[PDB]
């Protein structure tokens, strides 16, 4: 119908696949090396549910030593892609810490999010699919299993977030 | 030797930890590999007072902390 802009912020622990997911969506390319991110920004225009969406994607730092100005980009963000790795139970538990910080920045319980489980191409799963479903349903957000190595669910994860941002777009 | 974070704009935005010893050539090659593998670019400091190009042996981290200067580093390409 109309042109819309969405500010997506990718959020999660280090080595979880935040950069690899974002680069897959922007460049259709999988990054191999593990380069710890500080704050990376991207812009890409797509069509979601029959409307052109200007997506402004902000890939953020997972390492706490690289995440100084977290409060400022959590203010500017409209939706949050909370990524964990299914082979890393620690990054799954950190999700609640990111969840609460985002609710404190926006100061509301109604913050659009999408829970993302990455590295689904690996067989060494330590987080079952139902564990994340309980956490997602307890938050009231969708859960998407993605693989940045094979592009699985990458488009669905970001597009679902856009649909989650529309629910609170005024 | 110390490290600091620097923001770079290009046409979209990257913040990276840069060494006190990193030259402009190393920074450009780092930014080029971060978005275009198989790696000619130039780095500019931009203020409201004017623009200026950094030399190859120059250290952008030391240039940054030399700034009443809302300067911004920009990566550019002649292509
Ligand atoms: N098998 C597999 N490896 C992945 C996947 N996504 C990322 N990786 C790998 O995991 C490592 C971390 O990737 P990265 O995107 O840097 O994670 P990050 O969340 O951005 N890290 P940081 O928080 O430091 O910026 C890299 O070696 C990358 O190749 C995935 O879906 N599957
Ligand atoms: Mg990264």
């Amino acid at each position: 119908h109309m042109m819309t802009e969405y500010k997506l912020v990718v959020v999660g622990a280090g080595g979880v696949g935040k950069s690899a997911l974002t680069i897959q969506l922007i460049q259709n390319h999988f990054v191999d090396e593990y380069d710890p991110t500080i704050e990376d920004s991207y812009r890409k225009q797509v069509v979601i549910d029959g409307e052109t969406c200007l997506l402004d994607i902000l890939d953020t730092a997972g390492q706490e030593e690289y995440s100084a100005m977290r409060d400022q980009y959590m203010r500017t963000g409209e939706g949050f892609l909370c990524v964990f790795a299914i082979n890393n139970t620690k990054s799954f538990e950190d999700i609640h810490q990111y969840r609460e910080q985002i609710k404190r920045v926006k100061d509301s319980d109604d913050v659009p999010m999408v829970l993302v489980g990455n590295k689904c191409d690996l067989a060494a799963r330590t987080v079952e699919s139902r564990q994340a479903q309980d956490l997602a349903r307890s938050y009231g957000i969708p859960y998407i299993e993605t693989s940045a190595k094979t592009r699985q669910g990458v488009e669905d994860a970001f597009y679902t977030l856009v649909r989650e941002i529309r629910q609170h777009k005024l | 030797e110390f490290h600091g974070v620097m923001r770079f704009y290009f046409q979209a935005t990257k913040c990276i930890r840069v060494s006190s010893t990193a030259t402009t050539q190393d920074v450009i090659e780092t930014l080029a590999e971060k978005f275009r593998p198989d790696m000619k670019y130039s780095l500019y400091e931009v203020h409201v007072s004017g623009e200026r190009r950094l030399d190859i042996d120059e250290k952008p981290l030391v240039v940054q902390l030399n700034w009443d200067r809302e300067g911004r580093f920009v990566l550019k390409n002649e292509n």
